Order: C-alpha cells, then sequence, then structure tokens
C-alpha cells in the first residue's frame, strides 16, 4: 500500500496542527513507527489512517488543487512555503484566489505588472490580484455580461487593500486616470463608511459590520466612467444594544471624545460611559487608538468628498440627539401605562437639539396611537414597549442617516454619463463565530452561508461546462448542495420565522422560543441539535463547524417597530434643514429586523446573480500583525472561515487533477517500455495507464486533458520513484564492484 | 399568500387583512328590502340593500338581521353578506385568500357545519378556520392568563383560560346584549311619551343608546338624585331636528347587565356571572383571574362599566386579594385584532383546514380540527 | 568454491589484510567480495553481515574461514538495459544527469567516484553511448 517504509505522515501536536513524521517500517493490519525532523509510536483506533503527505514537487506549485493528498494539512503546509520562504503571498485553489495579507508592503502592485498581465490568459502567470482583474475586465470585452469580485475575511486581512489596487488597474488599462480619477474619491470615502459602519468587536477592533458593494461603469469604450456605491446588511441591533468588550459604532465615541470642543458646545455631551447606548460595554477605549484626533480626519474626510459642514454640523447634532434619547428615562404609573417625570433632563435637551416641541415628545413617546377607518384611538403602553419603541426609533433614525450619508458619497462620485455595463467589488464579512454566539453572529452566518451556496452552484456550473468541452458525462461529477441547511434557517417553520413569530405572540420569552425549536426541529433534523447541559442555546451544523448560539438576548435584538406618529413629531422640526430630509421616500415599520436582513439579503444576491462572480479570499496569518510571521492555528482558524477548506473536501471527491499527455509523458514514459511504445500518444497512455492503475473508474481520458482522482498523481510517482531509486542501485553497485575490482589490481601490483 | 379575517356577530360586521392593526371594512350587518311599491320608471331598483347602503337607504326600507344571538337565522341573505364583504368592500377574490371566522362558544353545531360549507362551496376559499371570539380576546390583551368578558349584539359570555388552556367545563353564556339593552331603551322611553316601533326608528334608538347612556357607580344614590334634580338630564336631536330630553333613564337602561330582573329574565349580572365562572376553576388558578378581567366588545364600552365591576366585585370577593379590570379602548375591535394576530402566527399555517381534507372528510371535520 | 578458487581468493583476501593478523574488517568484505566477482549492494552486505554495529564494523576483525560463508551466501542482462534506457531516446544520456543521479538518489556515492568511472567515456557533447559503457562496467 501506500504507506511504505521511507514515506511520510503528519500528526495532531498541541502548538502548530499538524507535524511531519516518517514511517520507519511497512503498514500492515496497532501501532506505527515514526521519526520526527525524537522517536514516537502512533496508534490506530476506530478504523482510521493519518493524512499522508504528498510527493514533493506537487508542494509550492501555482495551484493547491494541483495536489493529490488534498486535506488541511497540505493546504496549511503549501501555504506556509508560500508566504514565508517565498514571500509569494497569493494563491489559486479552485478559481478561488487565496491572499495571506504581509504587513510589510511589496513591489508587486507596481504599475509594470499591470501592462504585463493585461494581454495574459488566466493560467498563464504567477497569480496574483491582477490576474483576477485581467479575467474580469477581459471577461466584460469578450461577452456582454457584468462582472463581479467578491472578497471575504476578517476585516484586518487586507480586504480594502485588494478593493484598492483592484480599482488600480482598472484605472490604468482604462488609460484614464488624467482625464478624471473616481479612485481618489472612492478611496478618500472610505474614512466616513467605515465611522458609521464599524465596531470593536471582541475578537478585533475595528471589525466592519455591513456588506460593502462599489459598482463602476465604464464607456462603450471600456475607459472608466464613473463608480457608484451600495450598502447592504447593516447591523442595527448593535446600535441600542453591545455584548460586553464590545462599544458601539466608532462616530459615537469620536464625537464624545470632542466634548471639549466649543465646535460642539451645544450639545451637552458627556464623557462617553454618561450614554445608555455608548456605557453597556464597559469598553469605552480602543487600545491604542486616540479618539479625538481621530474626529478631525472624519470631518475632512466629509469635507473633502464635498459636504457642506453645513450638513456636517447637523449629522453631529443628530447623533447627540441619539445619545439624549438614549439616557430618556420612564417610570411606570401602573403596570400598563407608563409615564416620564417633569422637566426631565436629557428629553428636555432632546427636544431642544432636534427642534421639536417637548408635549408632542412627551404625549407620544408614553401614547401609542391606532387608526381605525373611521375613528381614532389614543392608547397608553407598558414600560417595556415604550423602551423597544425608543429604541426603534434610534435604529430607524440611525439607519437613515447611514443611507443619506450614502446616498451624498454617491451624489460626489456619482458623474451621470450613459454607462455602457460595470463591473463590481463587494466586500463582506467571513463566516463568524466565538465563545459565545448571538443573533449578530447568526444573520453574519446565514448571509455567509447563503453566499456558499451560489459560489458552490457556480463552481459546479463552471466544472460542468468544462467536462462539456471534453465529453465526459455527468455522473463522474456530483454537485453538493447546502439547500438542506438553508431550508432550516430561511424557511417558514425555521429559525428565524419562529423567532418573528415569538415577537408577534404574547408574553414572548427566549425560553419558549428555545422550546419551539426543540419541538419543531431537534428529533426531525440532523443539522439542529440541543446542547446537553443547557435548554438556553441551540446548536445548528455549517459548512465550517458545529456553531451553538445563545438565545438569552436573542429575541430583544429581534424587535424592530417604529409608531407612525413618533416620526411624524421628528418630520414637522422646522429648525434645520437635514431631520426634515431623512425621513422622505408604511409597512416596513412593522418589519422585524430579522425580516428586513433577509430582505436586504435576497436583493443583495438579485443583484449579483444577474452577473458572473470571481472571487478573493483574505486571511490574516498572525494574531499579532507582525511583519513576517504565520502562525499555524490562526491560518486553520482563517481557512475554515473563509471556507477555503470546504472548497477543498468538495473538489478532492472530484477529478481535482488534469495532465495533457504531452506534458504526462515526460514524467510517465520513465516507467513505460519504448519497445511497446505507440506512434499515438491518447492510444500509448489509454494502453499504459490500464497496465499501471487497478481499476477504470480512478481515471478518465479526454480530448486533450487527462483526469485522475485524488490518490493516483501521488502513487504513479511513487512507482516512479521506487523503479527508478531500484535501477540507481543496481548502476551503483556495478560501479562500485568495478572500481573495487581495479583497486584489487593495484593490490596485485 | 396573505390571509382574510373577518367576524361577523349580530352588531357590526368587522373583516381586513390579517397583518393590518384595524379592519379595513367595516359595516353593520344588515340586509334591507323595498317595503313600498315602486312608483318611479327607471327608479334603479334593487332586490336588495347591504351596509352603509341600507343605512342610507333606510326610510325607504325594512330592515332585518340574519344573526340573532350568535346564530345564523336565514342562510341566503347571510351569503349576500359574505358576497358584499369580499366583492364590493374588500374587491379581493375569495379563490387566492384563506379566511378566518369567529363564533360564540356553545353554539349550535350546524351554525358552524354550514359556514364551513358555503365557504368552500360557494366562494371556493382555500382554506378556513373557525376561532372562539373570547380567545381572540386574549391575543388582543397581550396576554395568556385571564378571564375573558366579552359582550356586543348578541351573545354575552365569559370564558377563563390559564395560561394557553381553556376550561370548558367553565365557560358560561348569557343573551343580554346591545340588542335586548335596545328593545329595553324602547320600552322605557315609552314611558316618557316617546315611541319607537319600526326597525328604522330602533336604529334610532341605538344611536341614543351609544350617544347618552352610562352606567351609575351606584344606582340608587343616582335614582334618587336625578328624581331630585335635573342636572343630571341631557337632550338629544333626532334626524329632522325635533329634540328630545332624556332623563334618570338615560343611565337605568344599562343597569340591566348589572340586574337582569329588569328586562324579565332570572338571571345574575355579569358580575356575579364572572364570579360565578371563577368559582367552576380552581383556587390553583383562581388568583390570576382576579387579578386579570379582560372585556371585549361594543357593550362594555358604556361609560364607567369598570369601575362600576371592579367596585361589584371586590366587595363581593374575597377582601384581603387585589382585584383589576382591564380595558384597552380598542376593545370595540380586539377580537378582530387577535384573529389578525392569529392568522398571522407562523405555527397557525399547519392549522388551516384546506380543501383536500374537506373533500376528504366531508364538512364533519371542521369540529374535529377547529375545537 | 573448489580448492582452486579458494585459494585465489584467499591470496585476494591477503592482499587486503592491512594488519598481519591474517584478516580483514567486516567493512571490507564487501570490497573483497566486489574484487572477487561479487556485486552486492550496500544492504545485502550489512544482512549478510547480521547488521553489524558501528564498533564491530570498523575494528573486529575476522579471518578467511569465518568470511568464506559470506561469500557463499552474497554469490548465492535486460534490466540492466532498460535501467540505463531510464535516462536515455536517440541512445545517450546527459553528464550532468547521470552525475546528479547517481550522486543523489540510491545509495549516494561521492562525486569523486562518480567522476572517476564517468572519466574517458562522455563525448563532447556530454553524451554517454550507455550499451559500450553498460558492455564496460560489465566486462
Ligand atoms: C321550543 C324550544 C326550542 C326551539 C324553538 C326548537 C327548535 C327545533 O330548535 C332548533 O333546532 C331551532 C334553532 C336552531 C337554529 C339554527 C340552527 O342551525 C339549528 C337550530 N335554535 C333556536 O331557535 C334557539 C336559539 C338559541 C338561543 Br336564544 N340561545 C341558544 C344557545 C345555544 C344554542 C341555541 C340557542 N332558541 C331560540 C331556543 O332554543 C329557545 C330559547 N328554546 C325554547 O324556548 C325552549 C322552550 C325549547
Ligand atoms: N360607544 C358605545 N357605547 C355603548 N354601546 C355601543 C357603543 N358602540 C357600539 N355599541 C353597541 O355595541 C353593539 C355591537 O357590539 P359589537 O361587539 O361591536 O358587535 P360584534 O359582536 O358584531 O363585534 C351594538 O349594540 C352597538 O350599538
Ligand atoms: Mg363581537
Amino acid at each position: 500500500e501506500l504507506y511504505t517504509k521511507y514515506a511520510r505522515v503528519w500528526i495532531p501536536d498541541p502548538e502548530e496542527v499538524w507535524k511531519s513524521a516518517e514511517l520507519l517500517k511497512d503498514y500492515k493490519p496497532k501501532v506505527l513507527q515514526l521519526r520526527l525532523e525524537k522517536d514516537l509510536e502512533y496508534c490506530l483506533d476506530p478504523k482510521e489512517l493519518p493524512p499522508l503527505r504528498n510527493p514533493d514537487i506537487l508542494v509550492g506549485e501555482n495551484d493547491l488543487t494541483a495536489l493529490s493528498y488534498l486535506h488541511e494539512p497540505a493546504v496549511l503546509h503549501n501555504l506556509k512555503v508560500r508566504f514565508i520562504d517565498s514571500k509569494l503571498i497569493y494563491t489559486y485553489c479552485g478559481i478561488v484566489l487565496v491572499a495571506i495579507n504581509p504587513y510589510e508592503q511589496l513591489p508587486i502592485y507596481g504599475e509594470d505588472i499591470i501592462n504585463a498581465y493585461s494581454g495574459q490568459n488566466m493560467g498563464d502567470m504567477d497569480p496574483h490580484i491582477f490576474a483576477v482583474a485581467e479575467e474580469a475586465y477581459k471577461q466584460m470585452a469578450r461577452d456582454e455580461r457584468n462582472q463581479s469580485i467578491i472578497v471575504s475575511g476578517e476585516s484586518g486581512a487586507g480586504k480594502t487593500v485588494s478593493a484598492k489596487y483592484a480599482m488600480r488597474y482598472f484605472a490604468t488599462v482604462s488609460g484614464s486616470a488624467s482625464e478624471a480619477n473616481v479612485e481618489e474619491k472612492v478611496l478618500a470615502s472610505n474614512p466616513i463608511m467605515e465611522s458609521i459602519g464599524n465596531a470593536k468587536t471582541t475578537r478585533n477592533d475595528n471589525s466592519s459590520r455591513f456588506g460593502k458593494y462599489i459598482e463602476i461603469g465604464f464607456d462603450k469604450r471600456y475607459r472608466i466612467i464613473g463608480a457608484n456605491m451600495r450598502t447592504y446588511l447593516l447591523e442595527k441591533s448593535r446600535v441600542v444594544f453591545q455584548a460586553e468588550e464590545e462599544r458601539n459604532y466608532h462616530i459615537f465615541y469620536q464625537l464624545c471624545a470632542s466634548a471639549a470642543l466649543p465646535e460642539f458646545k451645544t450639545l451637552r455631551l458627556g464623557n462617553a460611559n454618561y450614554f445608555h447606548y455608548t456605557k453597556q460595554g464597559g469598553s469605552p477605549v480602543i487600545d491604542g487608538i486616540d479618539d479625538a484626533k481621530e474626529m478631525v480626519n472624519t470631518r475632512q474626510a466629509c469635507t473633502l468628498l464635498g459636504i457642506s459642514d453645513s450638513y456636517q454640523m447637523g449629522i453631529f447634532r443628530i447623533l447627540a440627539g441619539i445619545l439624549h434619547l438614549g439616557n430618556v428615562e420612564f417610570a411606570s404609573r401602573d403596570s400598563d401605562s407608563c409615564a416620564i417625570p417633569p422637566k426631565h433632563d436629557p428629553l428636555t435637551i432632546f427636544c431642544d437639539l432636534m427642534g421639536v416641541d417637548y408635549e408632542e415628545m412627551a404625549h407620544w413617546l408614553c401614547h401609542r396611537k391606532l387608526a381605525t377607518a373611521t375613528e381614532t384611538y389614543i392608547k397608553p403602553i407598558s414600560k417595556l414597549h415604550a423602551i423597544n419603541a425608543r429604541d426603534a426609533l434610534a435604529k430607524h433614525i440611525y439607519a437613515n442617516l447611514f443611507n443619506w450619508i450614502v446616498d451624498h458619497v454617491n451624489k460626489a462620485l456619482h458623474s451621470t454619463v450613459k454607462q455602457h455595463s460595470f463591473i463590481g467589488v463587494l466586500d463582506i464579512y467571513g463566516f463568524e463565530t466565538f465563545e459565545i454566539n448571538s443573533f449578530e453572529q447568526f444573520c453574519i452566518n446565514y448571509a455567509n452561508e447563503k453566499l456558499q451556496q451560489q459560489f458552490n452552484m457556480h463552481v459546479f456550473k463552471l466544472e460542468q461546462e468544462e467536462y462539456m468541452k471534453e465529453q465526459i458525462p455527468w455522473t463522474l461529477i456530483d454537485f453538493y448542495d447546502n439547500q438542506p441547511c438553508i431550508n432550516l434557517i430561511e424557511a417558514k417553520m425555521g429559525v428565524l420565522d419562529l423567532l418573528d413569530e415569538e415577537c408577534k405572540m404574547p408574553k414572548g420569552s427566549d425560553d419558549t422560543w428555545a422550546q419551539k425549536l426543540y419541538n419543531t426541529h431537534l428529533n426531525k433534523c440532523a443539522l439542529f441539535e440541543k446542547p446537553r447541559l443547557s435548554n438556553k442555546a441551540f446548536i445548528i451544523k455549517h459548512f465550517a463547524d458545529k456553531v451553538e448560539y445563545q438565545c438569552e438576548g436573542f429575541l430583544e435584538k429581534n424587535k424592530d417597530t417604529v409608531y407612525e406618529e413618533q416620526i411624524k413629531v421628528l418630520k414637522s422640526s422646522k429648525k434645520f434643514k437635514l431631520l426634515p430630509e431623512l425621513f422622505q421616500d408604511s409597512k416596513e415599520h412593522k418589519k422585524t429586523v430579522g425580516h428586513q436582513f433577509r430582505n436586504s439579503l435576497h436583493l443583495l444576491m438579485e443583484t449579483l446573480n444577474a452577473t458572473t462572480p470571481h472571487y478573493v479570499r483574505c486571511i490574516k496569518p498572525n494574531d499579532f500583525k507582525f511583519p513576517f510571521t504565520f502562525d499555524e492555528k490562526r491560518a486553520v482558524q482563517q481557512l475554515r472561515a473563509c471556507g477555503v477548506l470546504e472548497t477543498i473536501r468538495i473538489s478532492a471527491a472530484g477529478f481535482p487533477s488534469r495532465w495533457t499527455y504531452q506534458e504526462f509523458f515526460s514524467r510517465y514514459r520513465v516507467l513505460m517500455k519504448q519497445k511497446d511504445v505507440l506512434s499515438d500518444r491518447k492510444q500509448t497512455c489509454k494502453n499504459v495507464l490500464e497496465k499501471l492503475i487497478l481499476d477504470k473508474d480512478k481515471y478518465q481520458f479526454g480530448k486533450t486533458k487527462i483526469f485522475f482522482r485524488a490518490g493516483q498523481v501521488a502513487y504513479l510517482e511513487k512507482i516512479r520513484a521506487d523503479k527508478l531509486r531500484a535501477a540507481c542501485i543496481r548502476i551503483q553497485k556495478t560501479i562500485r564492484g568495478w572500481l573495487m575490482r581495479k583497486k584489487y589490481m593495484r593490490m596485485r601490483r | 399568500t396573505t390571509a382574510l379575517v373577518c367576524d361577523n356577530g349580530s352588531g357590526l360586521v368587522k373583516a381586513g387583512f390579517a397583518g393590518d392593526d384595524a379592519p379595513r371594512a367595516v359595516f353593520p350587518s344588515i340586509v334591507g328590502r323595498p317595503r313600498h311599491q315602486g312608483v318611479m320608471v327607471g327608479m334603479g331598483q334593487k332586490d336588495s340593500y347591504v351596509g352603509d347602503e341600507a343605512q342610507s337607504k333606510r326610510g325607504i326600507l325594512t330592515l332585518k338581521y340574519p344573526i340573532e344571538h350568535g346564530i345564523i337565522t336565514n342562510w341566503d341573505d347571510m351569503e349576500k353578506i359574505w358576497h358584499h364583504t369580499f366583492y364590493n368592500e374588500l374587491r379581493v377574490a375569495p379563490e387566492e385568500h384563506p379566511t378566518l371566522l369567529t363564533e360564540a362558544p356553545l353554539n349550535p353545531k350546524a351554525n358552524r357545519e354550514k359556514m364551513t360549507q358555503i365557504m368552500f362551496e360557494t366562494f371556493n376559499v382555500p382554506a378556513m378556520y373557525v376561532a372562539i371570539q373570547a380567545v381572540l380576546s386574549l391575543y388582543a390583551s397581550g396576554r395568556t392568563t385571564g378571564i375573558v368578558l366579552d359582550s356586543g349584539d348578541g351573545v354575552t359570555h365569559n370564558v377563563p383560560i390559564y395560561e394557553g388552556y381553556a376550561l370548558p367545563h367553565a365557560i358560561m353564556r348569557l343573551d343580554l346584549a346591545g340588542r335586548d339593552l335596545t328593545d329595553y331603551l324602547m320600552k322605557i322611553l315609552t314611558e316618557r311619551g316617546y315611541s319607537f316601533v319600526t326597525t328604522a326608528e330602533r336604529e334610532i334608538v341605538r344611536d341614543i343608546k351609544e350617544k347618552l347612556c352610562y352606567v351609575a357607580l351606584d344606582f340608587e344614590n343616582e335614582m334618587a338624585t336625578a328624581a331630585s334634580s335635573s342636572s343630571l338630564e341631557k337632550s338629544y336631536e333626532l334626524p329632522d331636528g325635533q329634540v328630545i330630553t332624556i332623563g334618570n333613564e338615560r343611565f337605568r337602561c344599562p343597569e340591566t347587565l348589572f340586574q337582569p330582573s329588569f328586562i324579565g329574565m332570572e338571571s345574575a349580572g355579569i358580575h356575579e356571572t364572572t364570579y360565578n365562572s371563577i368559582m367552576k376553576c380552581d383556587i390553583d388558578i383562581r388568583k390570576d383571574l382576579y387579578a386579570n378581567n379582560v372585556m371585549s366588545g361594543g357593550t362594555t364600552m358604556y361609560p364607567g362599566i369598570a369601575d362600576r365591576m371592579q367596585k361589584e366585585i371586590t366587595a363581593l370577593a374575597p377582601s384581603t386579594m387585589k382585584i383589576k379590570i382591564i380595558a384597552p379602548p380598542e376593545r370595540k375591535y380586539s377580537v378582530w385584532i387577535g384573529g389578525s394576530i392569529l392568522a398571522s402566527l407562523s405555527t397557525f399555517q399547519q392549522m388551516w383546514i384546506t380543501k383536500q381534507e374537506y373533500d376528504e372528510a366531508g364538512p364533519s371535520i371542521v369540529h374535529r380540527k377547529c375545537f | 568454491f573448489n580448492k582452486d578458487q579458494l585459494e585465489e581468493f584467499k591470496e585476494a583476501f591477503e592482499l587486503f589484510d592491512r594488519v598481519g593478523d591474517g584478516k580483514i574488517l567486516y567493512s571490507q568484505c564487501g570490497d573483497v567480495m566486489r574484487a572477487l566477482g561479487q556485486n552486492p549492494t550496500n544492504a545485502e552486505v550489512l544482512k549478510v553481515l547480521g547488521n553489524p554495529k558501528s564498533d564491530e564494523l570498523k575494528s573486529r576483525r575476522v579471518d578467511f574461514e569465518t568470511f568464506l560463508p559470506m561469500l557463499q551466501a552474497v554469490a548465492k542482462y535486460e534490466d540492466y538495459l532498460e535501467g540505463f534506457r531510464v535516462f536515455d531516446g536517440n541512445g545517450k544520456v546527459m553528464g550532468a544527469e547521470l552525475r546528479h543521479v547517481l550522486t543523489t538518489l540510491g545509495e549516494k556515492m561521492t562525486e569523486e567516484e562518480v567522476e572517476t568511472v564517468l572519466a574517458g567515456h562522455e563525448d563532447s557533447n556530454g553524451c554517454i553511448n550507455y550499451e559500450a559503457f553498460l558492455k564496460h562496467i560489465l566486462s
């Protein structure tokens, strides 16, 4: 079998995930006898055998699928020996370009290489991000259809550097940047959308919480015209509620840090723990960043991108409004009504910042209005409902301010000339799990998993179209489908749907929600599991991992409902231009955050399925930002999160390794007796392989390419190596005998 | 798709789309026929009128309610009301929309059966369900525990529910209602020398009942006081601008709810029938029913009925134990609002009776699935 | 082996005795076998020697009588040609490639041994007629 003497394997270890070893004896049907680059016995149990190390030619080729033994250790190894030893940072898996972010900046982005790629075909070069843009921009000429590029990773992993260079390449291939540059303006937009967009999560600071998509128009000549933005999948839940060691969106803090400044003297801002929306995380300072300086860089970015400070101070007025609204405090007059105490300070200020009178906000915050067709009822609400409605108003304000700021960043970017066709560049967050998992993670995981469904469908279609060319039947290749999970999350009687039900159903609770989950799914479905020690959580299987979600906060965060008559009070304000604008152009006010997210997600994928996507992945090779280091645990966790290892596990069921006959002969003829060998190459290999390999399932012959399943390039090269090594023995010993005979003639002398 | 939610009691029909906050169409449940010879040629004579039109036309018409107490009495008239409901006021074809219907508990079984048979056979409704009007009031009032007093036109009933379970042995049903308060209001108004005989005059009486009546916190004090002074008197205008003065009687009329003896029943008023319902259910529950009373349907809206009950229970009740009565202003619509909620729960989508199962098992299925 | 063979072999053995005690080292046994016409691999030599340890391989001495069974045990064309045809298909072999494989695969030899055996066998292009080289090393 494959496992001989002088063959090599990997083993599990505490400090790095796999370690290389060698077999000292053959396997036979328990103990394994091992040497370590110390000596070890490695021992086997239900029955399973370790990962077997690839032959050494394949390591370091451009493309992980070229490897014959596809498994975590090989992927780890080949990425490692590119990144540390070679200092090549880009890699291919399937179509999916991996990028391992160096913190040391590098030459390779320099402008010559743009010209060098621009003509060349996909496979003909060392991979690089321009090799992706090279395809997308070629494909847009070759055929009508729009093209998009998709980028995934932790926000520490170089996504925006990848987008920036992706745009540079277009701007230079258009030859046009001197005529106009969007690139400066796109890149000067980043601080504003980082500021509204991002938060400090537990596992990294400056985590981004929204999907961000940038759409770039071309001339009929395919020079750049201009750029349009869109945004999707914003986290509304964060604005009002936060886990320990997290912050609210950065602007609230950059604002509070500036309270000292007379520019904002009116707002009565405090230190950040003053306000009920900022304090809850306990974590006002981002380590190593000054907020108070960064504020100025934000304002300057807005100025450069063309907002007049008449608006900028209105924005900050709104945010101070949101915080003072946050500090508004209710009391219960009786269990089924609430009230606000007299001259209550924060509401007193809030009504001045907004310029809406005190009495209206007092009345509508405490009271709901129900209008039937003929008649009106003004109706009191309990303290819980009041708080839920206040926080829903805050979320609705923030999401409208966000959409307005995006509308102006478009207005500056959105040059108008007929737009022939467009290319798109998209950032999203990766699949995400922590020691605790919560509604934010649940939605982020559902978004990643439904992008993954699209990716797997596209890769399957593209291999089916590849087999089409070379007259191979379909039965050999099998689609892999995560519809069974999405039908758990998305569909009616889903996890989201049962949550939206608990929002409506009276005296709902996280406990009764969970209990309905278990009633519905627990025995039925293989993907849903109850955690043993608890009834407060549930587990969902995904492509990457099992994940455990806590119920604890999960219903509270889902509720969004905004009472129309409360926004009408704001909408009436004379005092400044913007707040009457934000609410300008319903049923959506009823939609819970879960439903609004599922809708924004389908609108995103209806925006992508119009298009033929390309892919990038970004991984953060060490937790500490060392200029170069690689840490094998972190690279494992990142390679699960990005889903590269599932792309591989899918392809390793496949025909992942392909050879062109004239390239195949150069190595393999050495096995092959010239006395037999034919004039016709495809018949030659059809004859020889049927000898060298036992079973006709394992390989396929095609017109120009021959296909092998996972294990068999390694086996073929092993049998080559043995046959060659043995012949080299026989020659070497014969020469040593000849020279020893001559030396014996010396002895005769 | 999205599902119709519909109420008919013997008073106003309430219908709308599920997930709305208030009914899209509200009209009186009346079918009316001309009783005069048609004189004019090209008048545009019509074989019957339904709802608001019958309210405008009513002088020329005679008016008959197809529902008495809880029960549909005459079916082809009722079918016109449904036809008007879906086609004219909603303007939505019932083939595409699952429909939800509400009944009073302890109704005759035929009423539920024929109501199903019409819906599937005559309107081709894709799916149907029937729900007790009391239960919906809990969804409307945001609770899963309480004793629901429900009273409109037609039937008045108490249903206790504890943490999601009914108590069928403790359902109590009564028939004193806005219609019989209305007939009493005529028979008492006769004593001040005013009379209303015809149906259309009865619907003037009803508008008096709605506009001027109120309930006395204590009854013999105001009875004496109104004799002792004018100040309780008030006056109101008939359509033609004649004016009528109304007396001590205006509180005297809704007292019949608290004392059925006046109308000629031997019964005990809604306070004591609530207490007698609480008695039938065990002391395990009882404290939390004393802690929640929820009122539904039009007749509950008399100003001060809530305080009169909180007094007349608390004085009846065990002394130490807080009594609370909960009256949302919506409550005239709460029985619909709770249907708007119940038809939009996702769990409930399993529960709809569907055409296939009806065609398999006949109308009889409705008793098995529904209740 | 007969008396004549034993006499020729003993004479050869004594030529390899560098200490005068009538013995050779274990590590010379293979060398003597090759001088006497055997072509054992290093593995075969260690096997017939009993996988000796370093110390006895370098210093333990055996006389002819104990050596003889070992020589016997070791003692008891188309593959050689195909083995050379591995490195061919115009009948030549690069000198650099033959040097690399002989110094880097199998039981690796030194560059000086390979230069010594290869001296005079490569042409100006650096190609070896392997049938002639094989006949030469088989002579
Ligand atoms: C002579 C008697 C009965 C009847 C005339 C005899 C006939 C034979 O029973 C019917 O089948 C007819 C009908 C009926 C109507 C529709 C239908 O799909 C099936 C039956 N049901 C009725 O008229 C009910 C309606 C009703 C009042 Br209010 N509250 C109630 C509480 C619960 C249930 C039903 C009701 N009704 C008015 C009565 O019983 C009256 C009070 N009963 C009597 O005076 C006694 C002396 C017996
Ligand atoms: N403001 C009011 N005060 C007293 N009675 C009212 C008022 N409004 C309506 N009603 C009476 O309520 C009855 C209708 O009850 P309701 O429960 O709304 O009908 P349904 O049972 O069909 O829903 C009628 O007698 C009507 O006159
Ligand atoms: Mg009713």
